[PDB]
């Protein structure tokens, strides 16, 4: 019944042609005869993206839920029965999918490249909510797809995370030890890439730790928000995937050298959430890992204090903590700021308020600190290097203070811990 | 949590060292914004104050500071009395600093706990110490005080008085002094002693300061008890004139400006001849500024009209509009624009080319030097040529007429802000599209090599200004203007908002080219989808400019290969939603245009039918298919009109434009239903009379002008054929088919909302959570919810209602209609409800939230929300309900 | 503050997320 | 110095019984866990009848202490509910207990069985596990032609410290390191041991190497609810017991030391 | 129970113009006139409407809060006139 159906609305429309996208949307209207909907979207056909990525994507990535259930049972139906007999419009569909993914193969060009991210979210929604259990032909091109090299446009960092965060979603679609050499030798060429990361580094860094701490359902949310898409996962395959990249792809050597190559958080604040590189940092920085494998952090660290923006952003002072605190340990510690630097910062070019408010409150933890933990120096008199009293000659300490009194609200605690430090080391300015 | 905070809190009170503690009481409001339940809140102002009580200064002004901070939270203190017994035992401490941190503590408190006698005591003997810092902390609690209690402030009235009549009193606590007056405004004879006493303060203390600050506070207070405002205007007036020092003058300036803004009204035709009389007689310039600053915002106002042919006014703004200085004249000019605008005498006539002509000399003067000055008065320039177009519209053509002379010598910025002035002008009035067209197009040209900031700005509003002018196609020219692009842009933003103006203005064909470039360039595919289906669309749009009239095979071709694109980009717009900024408005937009381009073809296709499918031998009826077709026509076309309706109530925040737009798209809908019906199904029982007041037909654009004549000329014409003819005649299907036609040769105009979001919000809709209940215990609900907001709440409509509506169904029929009306009053509402679910079965429960705007308005805008609830008996009474069921 | 054109679809300086992210996707 | 972070990996989570693993954490606060499942999860059981007839074979006492015995849907009352000593009430009032009835009479020539479907609740969500919608009810007590059998009975809510009613729990399967790496148990023969299910070694070995260094850190559950609660929910009510037992000892702590200081 | 007391200033016949409307959670606003008896005149122009008031219901799954609210009634026809005030109830079970 319902083939004799199909194929009477599709000879209805082949002899109406201008109507046949009418009747593919009374189709998706009435969530009746997908088949029919497919077929007259193939039958179209008979210049850029093509019109069915277009209707199957809306179809299964719009926010209409009943609709995507309804062709995600479509899809899962066409996929059981039958064992590939190619009759059903389901495999035409494939078969054009195909196409397109083989037109677009070659690196990827500039002009291809959106069509491809395009390609790869459609292959996202299909594989996730629809349940389509590809090919192995289709896989193997789609990891032709995913590993191929874009010129490093924005276009091509959004094709490159989502290809990477299909990787983390699919690796089930691997299944080879050949296409798992082709991915690993992939993400070396990754790392070894630069222009990418000025975005796509965060990510990867923020996978690189969620890994190294086995929180996976952290990079179960991370993939979904990146995809745009909830996505049943099983993590098991994602626990193989987590033993090849925390052994040969993420050491701690190369994550914390390409952590502190990573882009500070521009203006970032309580406003922007999420995890961020100062969390990263922050958790690298509490496990030691910059003065362990000898890493710069002084400068990261810097830049982004300097990039702050009006609301403080809860991990700053903890992180300032840890630093400093790093600062301080006998055998190897990591480097303080340059007195440079503060005395240009805090020159009469132009810096946030909340980057003058931090690096007050570093120079003075800092000091605190100093004098805290004196009790065990074990190291040279320049060891420790106190900062000179010309520079605390030409910090505005109450000036500051009383901007910070100013815009309490923003800051948090952070207002809280300059009355501490200046009541305990400059009771003279609380009179 | 919130026990565990104000626990740690207390630990780092006990701490013994200055700095925890202080650390400790700064960090206390921070944990009020983030737990704030009453209990904590009165818990941990108690330990406050006991920490305040018996602690160092430095505590207590940290203390003082939370107070100050959390003055909000103060409203929820129970134990006040305590609170407050605590706080106050420190003003008996021999220490000055200690009483003058207590004063500014009850100054805090003064909102909660005024009417305390005590405290009003301590303020009155504190007043008259010798401390400073004890005598300014009082002065600051009075202050307060008087802002809060009645009592207090007549208690204090009289001992500031004599306080300043006192002669101990220094200058600079005198000074301090006089401003608590300005918190006399509880009573008539409060108010009016208190204005005795600022006159003898001016006459008996004329120094500078003093009367400044003492008829700055009279201002206020008389700005306060309204009783008292004619005579402080006279009084700042008096002093304009008079008082030769400039301090003086510009208080008086500003002052009468604050009360011009408030009450402008009050002002009568004296104090409005005096203040120009002034003005006319100043040599200094800043002073004719200032007071013409506040003539013009006079003029802004009906004070205008409660002024009123030639007079001092006049003059003055005749005189004035030619000054050197450029403030001056446009202030001046302002003026002028305002009066002309205003009344309609005879006299008038005469002043208005007077208006245009000093307009013009402001171009002439603002245009070139690019000072942030010349901006401001270019502004002010510009926005009264708007003005004084739309409201003396016969004065157009030689606006824009030195408009275009002027945009040729004028700079980037100045072109940027005539070009903004010029669109408004041709948006308000169709009539000179192709000349100026030309002229602009010329202008055109140049604007690849004029720099390198402004170009991409400047190169916007002209093709904005060009598209307002353009009223038809063009080839060659949208060759000139994409070549233009392509050499001197290469960027794309420019491109893009050059075409979402193009789609506004309804140049769809040239909008087609730019969108179909920036397919390549786009990095993210939900972007991709979008500029697809945009181009999609444009194209559909430039599909139906080949209709012809009295063609109507032509009509359905052009229709149907408008459906074809218009099906492509609405597929596309799907695929471009994303969790994050679903594209709702668009979506149902687009699909509203699908349905209704597919409602006219299925129409035009009926009116063929009628002579495609002549009758049976039946012997209305004997036309029963085109009768039954016409019906399902109309049918469709109302569901039509009632589909933009519910679209309407669902963008609520649209701007104004957006909502006439598709209130024209509704109108369509109902005009071409309404014809069907007057012409086929009921032409004998639609005797109604287009006695309509078109005169006032104001509209805001071309495109709804098209509009408004459109429907104008199909309801004559249906008018003129209500009963001629018998309902199945050929003229008929011309009159409809010729509507539909005229109808779809304007072109679409896409609005500001389906481009670009602003004022969102949205509603959480919290309530109590397969959920099972006794029968006879009733269910009892709470629902709560809070308003978000994108930015500013308050931008295009504000909202003072939510009229959650509550329905329920059996076997998931409508039991529980109810509904609750409730102001949210801190933007988070909260109300309960009450459900019977008596059958035994599954209830499901269906709760709607739509919003009653200022004016009455209500948009179906929150959220759908349903929850599934299980019914069912106890088995005690299942068991004797079997037992005497037989 | 004062503007000349008050329906004015480039007044916006700092826009909505759609916008913001299409600008910056775009300015370059 | 401070807490653990102890993660949680469920791997059975069936309408009966829950299996589940507990890494980083201490044996004794596993330990107390597994003790706060058996009694200190409250449930409601009857704990007071009332016979006004009873002509069954078997006594008063036997038939009450039958009832008790039989499990209620204590999901989501045991929240709301309160103890009857805790409660003002000077009867069983509903804010503090839930009413049951019986009166069965057997009037026919062949044997009644006195099921727990006769146990009559005055509530609905509270009711006999087996009346819950396949599986036959409990038997109170069979009765010939003659007998009869009335009663009113409350159900209270009570944890298994009282009485071994009120345990939640059938068999609580708790065991760690099942390769015996920390040799807290010495096999004189371990190749003749049985592998535990949760053994991660080959069938080559019997034991694993010992760890000096290793400390009890995955703790492996198999909770068996008798169908009174959800075996979830007995585990989350009995976190919240343990953590609301150590908050009550702090408060009472923190009130003898402001008494001594 | 609910023991009502109000402060009525400058209404010439209260005893026959103002009713006692209170409003449970759903539709049912249920509307009481009060005797003249309770209707005081301590002094003049204002009034003391001194009113015991009655509720009820069934069972509540929990508390919740009924608005009871001073009306005023016109010759019928009526408008409100005070603040409406909320009282929590608590139908408890037998
Ligand atoms: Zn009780």
């Amino acid at each position: 019944g319902g083939r004799r159906r199909t194929d009477a609305l599709r000879f209805l429309c082949k002899m109406n042609p201008s109507q046949a996208l009418k009747v593919r949307g009374m189709v998706v209207e009435e969530c009746h005869l997908p088949g029919l909907g497919v077929a007259l979207t193939l039958d179209h056909t008979k210049d850029g993206v093509s019109d069915l990525v277009c209707f199957v994507s809306g179809l299964l990535l719009g926010t209409n839920a009943k609709v995507r259930t309804w062709f995600g049972t479509f899809i899962r139906n066409g996929q059981q029965r039958k064992r590939e007999t190619s009759s059903s419009v389901l495999w035409q569909m494939r078969r054009q999918l195909l196409l397109e993914l083989m037109g677009i193969l070659p690196g990827l060009k500039e002009e291809h490249v959106v069509k491809a991210s395009a390609l790869l979210r459609l292959y996202c929604a299909l594989m996730g909510i629809a349940g389509l259990k590809p090919t192995e032909e289709e896989a193997e091109q789609l990891l032709q797809l995913m590993t191929s090299r874009p010129p490093a446009t924005p276009a091509g960092v959004r094709f490159v995370s989502l290809s990477f965060c299909m990787l983390l979603a699919f690796s089930t679609l691997v299944s080879t030890p050949e296409q798992e050499q082709l991915m690993v030798v992939w993400l070396s060429w990754m790392i070894k890439e630069e222009a990418y990361f000025e975005s796509f580094g965060e990510m990867l860094l923020l996978v690189a730790m969620y890994f190294h701490s086995n929180q996976l359902s952290a990079i179960i949310d991370l993939v979904c928000s990146t995809l745009g898409m909830k996505i049943v996962i099983k993590p098991s395959s994602l626990s193989r995937m987590k033993t090849i990249f925390t052994q040969e792809i993420f050491t701690e050597q190369v994550v914390t050298a390409h952590a502190v190559r990573v882009p500070v958080t521009s203006n970032l604040s309580a406003n922007i959430t999420g995890f961020l590189p100062i969390h990263c940092i922050y958790q690298l920085l509490r496990s030691r890992s910059f003065t362990k494998h000898k890493v710069s952090i002084k400068d990261w660290i810097y830049r982004q204090l300097c990039e702050t923006s009006t609301p403080l952003h809860p991990q700053l002072l903890p992180l300032i903590d840890v630093y400093i605190n790093s600062i301080l340990t006998p055998a190897s510690k990591s480097n303080p700021e340059a007195t440079n630097q503060p005395v240009t910062e805090q020159e009469i070019q132009r810096f946030s308020i909340t980057a003058q408010l931090l690096v007050l409150y570093y120079i003075l933890s800092y000091e605190e600190a100093l004098l805290a933990n004196t009790k065990t120096l074990a190291a040279m008199q320049r060891k420790p290097k106190s900062y000179s009293s010309s520079l605390m000659d030409q910090i505005p300490i109450k000036f500051l203070i009383r901007q910070a009194q100013g815009l309490q609200q923003e800051l948090g605690g952070l207002h809280s811990a300059l009355l501490r430090l200046l009541a305990t080391n400059y009771p003279h300015l609380c009179i | 949590d919130a026990n565990s905070a104000l626990m740690e809190l207390d630990k780092g009170l006990r701490s013994g060292k200055l700095g925890e503690q202080c650390e400790a009481v700064v960090r206390f409001p921070r944990l009020f914004q983030k737990y704030p339940f009453p209990i904590l809140i009165n818990s941990a102002f108690l330990k406050l104050a006991d920490v305040f009580r018996v602690g160092n200064n430095f505590l207590r002004l940290c203390v003082l500071k939370v107070t100050q901070q959390s003055e909000k939270h103060l409203e929820k203190i129970l134990n006040v009395d305590e609170f407050v017994k605590r706080i106050f035992s420190v003003i008996h401490s021999n220490d000055p600093v200690a009483r003058a941190i207590t004063l500014r503590m009850l100054g805090s408190l003064a909102s909660i706990i005024p009417e305390r006698k005590n405290a009003h005591h301590s303020i009155r003997q504190s007043l008259d110490s010798h401390d400073n810092v004890e005598v300014e902390a009082a002065v600051f609690a009075a202050a307060n005080f008087s802002a809060q209690s009645k009592d207090f402030a007549v208690g204090i009235c009289n001992k500031i008085s004599e306080m300043i009549q006192g002669l101990a009193t220094p200058v600079d606590l005198k000074l301090k002094l006089i401003p608590i007056l300005q918190h006399m405004h509880h009573d008539a004879i409060l108010a009016s002693s208190a204005r005795q006493l600022l006159q003898q303060l001016v006459t008996s203390y004329p120094s500078t300061k003093m009367v400044i600050v003492s008829l700055h506070t009279f201002t206020l207070l008389a700005a306060s008890s309204l009783v008292d405002t004619p005579k402080q205007i006279q009084l700042l007036l008096q002093y304009l004139k008079n008082d030769p020092r400039k301090a003086v003058k510009r208080l008086a300036i500003q002052d009468l400006k604050l009360l011009a803004n408030k009450t402008p009204h009050t002002w009568s035709r004296e104090n409005i001849q005096a203040l120009c009389e002034c003005a006319l007689q100043t040599p200094y310039d800043s002073l004719k500024l200032g007071m013409l600053s506040v003539l013009s915002t006079l003029s802004g106002t009906i004070a205008i009209k409660h002024y009123f042919r030639s007079s001092d006014l006049v003059k003055l703004a005749q005189e004035c509009c030619y000054h050197n200085n450029r403030g001056i004249a446009a202030h001046g000019v302002r003026v002028l624009t305002n009066i002309t605008v205003s009344c309609q005498e005879k006299d008038l006539l005469a002043l208005e080319q007077d208006a245009v002509f000093g307009l013009e000399s402001l171009l002439v003067l603002c245009s070139q030097d690019d000072s942030p000055g010349a901006q401001a008065t270019l502004k002010i320039a510009l926005n009264c040529m708007v003005k004084l177009a739309k409201g003396r519209p016969h004065l157009s053509q030689s606006v824009v007429e030195t408009l275009l002379t002027q945009l040729h010598s004028a700079q980037d910025a100045a072109r940027i802000l005539m070009c903004h002035c010029l669109a408004a002008i041709a948006m308000q009035l169709p009539v000179l599209g192709d000349g100026m067209l030309g002229d602009l197009m010329e202008l055109y040209k140049v604007i690849g090599r004029s720099a390198t900031d402004k170009q991409q700005e400047l190169l916007v509003s002209l093709a904005t200004v060009i598209f307002v002018a353009s009223q038809k196609a063009l080839s060659v020219e949208s060759k000139a203007v994409i070549k233009q692009q392509l050499e001197s842009v290469s960027n794309g933003w420019t491109v893009y908002r050059i075409a979402r103006q193009a789609s506004r203005m309804g140049n769809h064909d040239m909008a087609k080219e730019l969108y179909q470039s920036l397919l390549t360039q786009v990095a993210s595919e939900h972007f991709y989808f979008w500029l697809n289906s945009l181009k999609e669309f444009s194209h559909a749009e430039q599909c139906l400019t080949g209709l012809q009239e009295e063609n109507y095979s032509s009509a359905l071709s052009c229709i149907a290969e408008s459906l074809k694109f218009y099906h492509k980009g609405i597929a596309s717009l799907t695929a471009a939603s994303t969790p994050l900024n679903p594209l709702s408005f668009q979506c149902e937009f687009v699909k509203l245009r699908i349905d209704l381009l597919q409602a006219f073809s299925q129409l035009i296709c009926t009116c063929n039918s009628l002579k495609t499918s002549p009758p049976p031998a039946i012997a209305l009826q004997r036309c029963g298919r085109i009768s039954n077709q016409m019906k399902q026509s109309m049918e469709e076309f109302r569901s039509l009109a009632s589909r933009y309706g519910d679209l309407y109530q669902a963008s609520f925040d649209a701007d104004s434009a957006t909502l006439r737009n598709v209130e024209l798209q509704q109108q369509s809908c109902l005009l071409i239903s309404h014809a069907i019906e007057a012409l086929i199904l009921d032409p004998e029982s639609a005797s109604f009379q287009e006695y309509g007041s078109t005169g006032t037909a104001h509209a805001d654009s071309e495109y709804e002008r098209r509009m408004m004549s459109v429907y104008n000329h199909v309801l004559e014409e249906v008018e003129s054929l209500n009963r001629k003819y018998t309902p199945v005649s050929y003229m008929h299907t011309a009159c409809l088919c010729n509507a539909i036609i005229a109808l779809l040769k304007v072109p679409l105009s896409f609005q500001r909302y389906f481009f670009q979001k602003l004022q969102s919000t949205s509603i959480k809709l919290a309530l109590s959570p397969p959920i099972a209940v006794q029968n006879n215990q009733q269910l009892a609900l709470k629902v709560e919810g809070v308003v978000q907001h994108g930015s500013k709440p308050g931008l295009f409509r504000k909202i003072q209602s939510v009229c959650l509506n509550v329905s329920s169904t059996l076997q998931s029929n409508m039991t529980n209609e109810m509904e609750q009306r409730v102001e949210p009053h801190n933007d988070y509402f909260s109300t309960q409800f009450l459900l019977n679910f008596a059958i035994l079965g599954t209830h499901n429960i269906t709760v709607e939230s739509s919003v009653k705007d200022a004016n009455g308005i209500v948009w179906k805008t929150g959220p759908r929300t349903t929850i599934f609830v299980k019914s069912l008996e106890d088995p005690y009474s299942q068991q004797i309900r079997l037992q005497q069921q037989q | 503050d004062v503007s000349v054109w008050e329906e004015n679809w480039e007044d916006d300086i700092v826009q909505d997320d759609f916008n913001q992210q299409l600008r910056l996707e775009m300015f370059r | 110095p401070y807490a653990n972070q102890p993660t949680v990996r469920i791997t059975e989570l069936t309408d009966e019984n829950v299996k589940f693993i507990i890494e980083n954490t201490d044996l004794a606060v596993a330990n107390s866990i597994r003790r706060v499942f058996i009694a200190e999860v409250p449930i409601i059981a009857i704990d007071w009848v009332q016979i006004d007839a009873n002509s069954s074979v078997l006594h008063d006492e036997f038939i009450a202490h039958r009832l008790g015995l039989i499990p209620l849907t204590s999901d989501d009352i045991v929240d709301k509910l309160q103890y009857s000593r805790d409660c003002t009430c000077e009867e069983f009032c509903p804010e503090c207990s839930v009413e049951f009835t019986l009166d069965v009479r057997c009037n026919e020539d062949q044997t009644r069985h006195v099921t727990s479907r006769d146990l009559i609740s005055n509530s609905p969500r509270v009711i006999p596990v087996t009346s819950r919608n396949e599986q036959d009810d409990i038997l109170i007590v069979k009765l010939r032609k003659g007998q009869e059998l009335r009663l009113r009975a409350y159900a209270k809510k009570g944890f298994g410290k009282e009485h071994a009613k009120w345990n939640p729990t059938a068999g609580v399967a708790f065991e760690y390191d099942p390769d015996n790496a920390l040799r807290h148990t010495v096999y004189p023969k371990p190749e003749e041991w049985p592998k535990s299910e949760y053994s991660e070694l080959d069938e080559d070995e019997s034991q694993a190497p010992y760890d000096p260094n290793g400390k009890p850190e995955r703790f492996y559950y198999n909770v068996e609810s008798c169908g009174s609660l959800r075996p979830e929910t007995i585990v989350l009510s009995a976190l919240s017991g343990l953590k609301k037992k150590l908050s009550d000892l702090q408060t009472q702590l923190s009130h003898e030391i402001q008494s001594d200081v | 129970a609910l023991d009502v007391d109000a402060t009525l200033e400058h209404v010439q016949d209260p005893q026959n113009t103002v009713k006692v409307q209170v409003l449970y959670p759903d539709g049912q606003a249920q509307m009481i006139h009060p005797k003249p008896a309770d209707f005081r005149n301590p002094g003049p122009g204002r009034h003391r409407l001194i009113t015991q008031v009655y509720l009820s219901h069934t069972a509540w799954t929990e508390a919740c809060q009924v608005e009871v609210r001073l009306l005023l009634a016109y010759n019928e026809g009526t408008i409100p006139f005070s603040k409406p005030v909320k009282v929590y109830i608590m139908p408890k079970p037998a």
